[PDB]
């Protein structure tokens, strides 16, 4: 999507890996924020958006 | 009431604890009052502050 329009995607009732994402090659920035990319696959959500 | 002033000793105590109990429900400016929801969520160097 354009960014004045950007697009919402919802995530629920699911398993995330975040270390397929964190350890990739492919990404040139991947900064969080209120938590560490290196715990998130310890932690459970009550809803993602992406 | 006859007991009132012994009573009113054991409130106050027992409302000076219940104080110093609910105050660590507070954040004092943090994301969390809980101190292991921070410790799982953060790295040291942000969890410390």
């Amino acid at each position: 999507a354009s960014v004045y329009a950007w697009n919402r995607k919802r995530i629920s009732n699911c398993v995330a890996d975040y270390s397929v994402l964190y350890n990739s090659a492919s990404f040139s920035t991947f900064k969080c924020y209120g938590v560490s990319p290196t715990k998130l696959n310890d932690l459970c959500f009550t809803n993602v958006y992406a | 009431s006859a007991l009132g002033k012994l009573q009113d000793v054991v409130n106050q105590n027992a409302q000076a604890l219940n104080t110093l109990v609910k105050q660590l429900s507070s954040n004092f400016g943090a994301i969390s009052s809980v101190l292991n929801d921070i410790l799982s969520r953060l790295d040291p160097p942000e969890a410390e502050v």
